[PDB]
RNA sequence: CUACACCUGAAACAAGCAAGAUUACCCGCUGAACUUAAGCAUAUCAGUAAGCGGAGGAAAAGAAACUAACUAGGAUAGCCCC
RNA sequence: CCUGAAACUAAGCUCCUCUCAUAAGUUCCUUGGAACAGGACGUCAAAGAGGGUGACAACCCCGUAGUCGGAGAGGAAGGCUG
RNA sequence: CACGGGAGACCGAUAGCGAACAAGUACUGCGAAGGAAAGAUGAAAAGAACUUUGAAAAGAGGGCUAAAAGACUUGAAACCGU
RNA sequence: UAGCAAAUAUUCAAAUGAGAACUUUGAAGACCGAAGUGGAGAAGGGUUCCAUGAGAACAGCAAUUGUUCAUGGGUUACUCGAUCCUAAGACAUAGGUUAACUCCUUGCAAUACAAGAAGACAUUCGUUUUCGUUGUCAAAAGGGAAUGAGGUUAAUAUUCCUCA
RNA sequence: AGAAAAUUUUCAACGGUGGAUAUCUAGGUUCCCGUGACGAUGAAGAACGCAGCGAAAUGCGAUACGCAAUGCGAAUUGCAGAACCGCGAGUCAUCAGAUCUUUGAACGCAAGUGGUGGAGGUGUAAAAACCUUCAUGUUUGUUUCAGUGUGGAA
């Protein structure tokens, strides 16, 4: 212990040699990753990817400024969307049931995306059969065959 | 006695007496010993043991 | 002096195969008995062939008598252990695809009713 | 004297072979094998203990009869009742 | 790549092995403590020591 | 920091353990037969022997057994003056004797 | 001594068939290197373990 | 009191289950000193070694008796930050 | 406003295992025990990764590439969709 | 950790796992436990025919082979003989 | 070079061999002197035993010789011993203790206890009857059913052969 | 100029000791990826065996360096003898059916012992000898039972 320079924070003290991480299979790690997600698509061919997520302010007053995507939609938004959380589920679309609004904005802006999302979406029966609750499309649609990603759809 | 038997059912013969030897290197020795009806010389002659 | 072919063997009867096996042991006792005293070349590989011979024969009287063992048994479960499938012990003592999948009443329901739907957004 | 003329004494044997393990660790006189115990009827070795053993005596040290086919016949999925077949198609 | 680290040590670790001690007018290095191989009291693990 | 031989002699494994190889039995009385608490049983000295722990002689005595037909034998502590063939006393209504056994009232 | 065990008789018996000298015409053949038997043991300058 | 029923315990028999092995990773326990404090008791090494009991392909964890007080968020697990 | 155990009835796919096959110089000189060397003329290349062949061989042999290709056999602790 | 796959600005026979090899082996310890040394003839055995002197090892002739490279590649130093 | 000096001792001729102070026969001289340098065992050794052969190495000189090397061959039991019995002891079972591992009790048998044995008919069961609390291991000098003489092999023999 | 040798000594060449250096590698080491898949259907480990000529290592278990099936389609090879040209060679591979001695969680009891019980089979005039079978815990049941446990008709 010599010069000027500030106080050292021990680190090694304990036995770390057995409390080592290395970082190698992050390489095929970050492929493996990719080929998951391709092979996801592919298994759920004519769905979306990601299911619908609402959207909610953060948690904190620092936070609040900025705009968060929510793990799900609040049944009090379901109700105004007119949708059932099972059908919903049904659809694609996330559900939270501990979620509340305390804002007539926050009902807006998930009721804006729920139904943003119905507009655009098509509906696959048992074939040639049409069916009524958040509807059921066209046979014509089943030609149409959209691969789509909800960020250029519902933004 | 499982010898005796085996060696008359096998060879034809009579056998008065058998005993038994281990070996170090790990086998039976039975010293067999004919009645005095049959001949040893004879069942070596057929065996192909002269 | 030829080598033995398994499907002609298995062409034979019981009886037959158990005759021959007889035989053979005496043949190699014989043989032995050749080593033992003085003998040719001839003898010598006459032993082995023999031996392999043997071996040969039991264990086609071995398939034909299982054979018929699963054939008693075919149809009943509490086989001989022999027969019953070993795999592993882990594999035996596992539960079955019926009950792995195997549902509850309110599940099959909600299978029903609401289940997974084929979707598509467009853009 | 507790040297050499005292070596001429010893013609005990404290030990004799353990059927378990077959080394000359048996003791009679505690009724136990030194190295697996056999009586205890559970293998005696302490591995953080001391690090060598299980390449002495262990799974893998001497000939596996049967868990050697496990490997094998582990990507084979452990066929029961299946005999090979002819490509040739013989009926 | 690295030196084989296992169960037993960094590898050239693997010995319980000793100082003698400095009566013996020897030197003070680790040696291994045996009998019957002619590795016995051979040097032991360190820079300086084959193997 | 040793263990003293004040200590050693608790041990059981120890070295301090009796030699009971001499032992011929323990010396108690009659087993409070019926007879003992309302009668008298009668028996005999077959034999007073030494053993090998005790400065005391015992007495060996032959009961009949009320309730079968087995010969009952016991090993008593022998009373000064007691003869082997005796007759000896043991209960209620026993008298006062040199090794007869009574209650003490 | 005179009295033996079976087991020792015959684990005897094993460590005797063990003791002979490589076989004179193992030598040639042609992916062998061993000239003997380097296992070879003689009951006064080494022991085995009976008991 | 008997037959009989039921509660409780017992023997033999039928069909199945456990007993050991595995070591890298996982679970539940148990648990020190060397060492660092330039001495040394608290402390540190450290819930670390050794020891014991359990698994699995992973284990564990998990649908709030959670956060936060903001225009709030919302199972568990890992990465980054803090 | 929806659903479908039973029974009846068509067509299919997935994954695993074991096998079988594929370009183009052995032309000429010189030095060599050996040419796989240095020269001269040639070729294939979605194949010039790497090996073996008496030597630092794309072209002599195994391979490599076309090949998530083609052909044959057997599989599911008894796969999946009408 | 086990059986598999592929790879590397690793190591290259006093290095690299202790073990490139009948290596957790030989060997030691009553025992718990300890534990080494040891890889390269040549393309091919063509592993030295035969003569001679020797009781024999072996020497001298003679020969294989590109070369003895002959229990074996190269063959340094210390030490020893001429 | 130090060194190969304890335990009284060797010598002669022949033979064998390339070679003999160190091998074999014979002839002499001495030793252990039945508290042996003799004849047999236990522990310990494990083939060191027997025969034939023999290059190197080893047998601290030597060797034609071997406890060494190579090849083959040798260990026979109703009466010997183990095996049975109990001892000093010890360990299960049962019950209890432990995080667990482990640990505590048990012949005078239990810190346990609905634990056994026998008979007969039956001859399976069953039937039936009788009496009943419940284990094992530890002695090659202790206890302990019965064999001897003669002969034989290169090597075994109270074992094989003969006789009793 | 004890102007020779021997000794002591410098240098070189050759020879001898010795195994450094150089060049290699069916080895190690580390990284990434795939599967976790032992066992009373007796595992891991242990003992003894198994080749015409075999000790070890490796394989195997009285069917003993191996049977069967399948794929490769002619060798093994150190010696000797056979077998095979496709009725098919092989120290080849694959591996899904068999063999699997004495043991070991290890199992009737016991054990430094191939000792010794019961039941059944066998054998005999009767025996001996041989063979098969019996561990503990637990979840159901089946059968037979005990309890001055609770009830209780004729
Ligand atoms: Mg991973
Ligand atoms: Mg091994
Ligand atoms: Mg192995
Ligand atoms: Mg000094
Ligand atoms: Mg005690
Ligand atoms: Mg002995
Ligand atoms: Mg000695
Ligand atoms: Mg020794
Ligand atoms: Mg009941
Ligand atoms: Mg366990
Ligand atoms: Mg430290
Ligand atoms: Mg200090
Ligand atoms: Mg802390
Ligand atoms: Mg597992
Ligand atoms: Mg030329
Ligand atoms: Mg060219
Ligand atoms: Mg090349
Ligand atoms: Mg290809
Ligand atoms: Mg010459
Ligand atoms: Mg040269
Ligand atoms: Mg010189
Ligand atoms: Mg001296
Ligand atoms: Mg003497
Ligand atoms: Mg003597
Ligand atoms: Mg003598
Ligand atoms: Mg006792
Ligand atoms: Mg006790
Ligand atoms: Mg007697
Ligand atoms: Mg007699
Ligand atoms: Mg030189
Ligand atoms: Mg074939
Ligand atoms: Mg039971
Ligand atoms: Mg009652
Ligand atoms: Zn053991």
């Amino acid at each position: 212990m010599k010069h000027n320079n500030q106080l050292p924070v021990a680190q090694l003290r304990k036995h770390q040699q057995f409390r080592i991480k290395t970082f190698f299979n992050q390489a095929a790690q970050k492929k493996a990753r990719l080929h998951a997600r391709r092979a996801q698509a592919a298994a759920v061919f004519p769905r979306p990817t990601e299911k619908l997520q609402p959207v909610v302010r953060k948690q904190t007053q620092r936070y609040n400024k900025s705009t968060k995507l929510g793990r799900g939609f609040t049944l009090q938004e379901l109700k105004a969307a007119g949708i059932s959380a099972a059908f919903a589920q049904s659809i694609g679309i996330k559900v939270d049931h501990r979620r509340k609004n305390r804002c007539q904005e926050s009902l807006e802006l998930n009721k804006k995306r729920l139904l943003a999302y119905v507009s655009k979406l098509v509906l696959f029966p048992r074939h040639q059969g049409k069916a009524k609750k958040g509807l059921v499309n066209d046979t014509a649609d089943t030609s149409s065959a959209a691969q789509n990603a909800l960020q250029t759809s519902v933004p | 006695p499982q010898i005796k038997s085996a060696f008359e059912k096998l060879y034809n013969v009579k056998v008065r007496s058998v005993n038994t030897l281990n070996t170090i290197t790990g086998n039976k020795k039975a010293y067999i010993r004919l009645a005095a009806d049959s001949d040893s010389l004879t069942l070596a002659n057929k065996i192909g043991l002269i | 002096d030829k080598s033995v072919r398994v499907f002609k063997l298995r062409t034979q009867t019981e009886e037959q195969l158990v005759g021959e096996l007889g035989k053979l042991q005496t043949e190699l006792s014989q043989l032995r008995i050749a080593k033992i005293a003085g003998g040719t070349a001839n003898k010598l590989g006459r032993i082995g062939i023999v031996r392999k011979a043997i071996a040969k024969y039991l264990t086609i009287i071995n398939e034909k008598r299982r054979q018929a063992v699963k054939d008693q048994f075919k149809g009943k479960s509490l086989k001989p252990l022999d027969i019953r499938v070993k795999k592993t012990r882990a594999i035996r003592r596992k539960l079955t695809k019926k009950q792995r999948e195997a549902v509850l009443v309110k599940t099959q329901k909600k299978l029903n009713n609401f289940g997974l739907r084929k979707f598509a957004l467009k853009a | 004297t507790r040297g050499t003329p005292a070596f001429g004494k010893r013609h005990q044997k404290t030990h004799t072979l353990c059927r378990r393990c077959g080394k000359a660790t048996y003791h009679k006189q505690k009724l136990r094998c030194a190295a697996c115990g056999y009586p205890d009827a559970k293998m005696r070795r302490y591995d953080g203990w001391g690090q060598k053993v299980r390449d002495r005596k262990g799974q893998g040290t001497g000939r596996m009869r049967y868990m050697k086919t496990i490997a094998r016949r582990a990507k084979n999925g452990f066929r029961s009742g299946t005999q090979a077949a002819p490509k040739v198609k013989a009926a | 790549s690295g030196v084989k680290i296992s169960t037993r040590g960094t590898a050239g670790m693997g010995h319980s092995a000793e100082s003698w001690g400095t009566g013996r007018a020897v030197a003070r290095i680790p040696r291994v403590g045996g009998s019957g191989t002619h590795r016995s009291g051979q040097a032991a693990f360190g820079n300086q020591c084959r193997k | 920091g040793r263990v003293i031989r004040a200590q050693r002699k608790g041990r059981a494994n120890g070295v301090y353990k009796s030699h009971k190889s001499g032992r011929i039995a323990p010396a108690q009385y009659r087993v409070y037969d019926f007879a003992e608490r309302q009668g008298y049983i009668r028996g005999c000295i077959r034999d007073i022997v030494h053993e090998p722990g005790r400065g005391a002689p015992l007495a060996e005595v032959a009961f009949r057994d009320p309730y079968r037909y087995k010969t009952n034998k016991e090993h008593f502590i022998a009373a000064e003056g007691q003869y082997s063939g005796q007759y000896v006393y043991c209960g209620l209504k026993a008298q006062i004797a040199v090794g007869n056994v009574l209650p003490i009232n | 001594g005179a009295n033996k065990t079976l087991n020792m008789k015959k684990r005897f018996g094993r460590k005797i068939k063990q003791n002979r000298p490589l076989p004179n015409w193992y030598r040639y053949k042609s992916d062998t290197n061993i000239r003997y038997n380097s296992k070879r043991r003689n009951w006064r300058r080494t022991k085995l373990k009976i008991y």
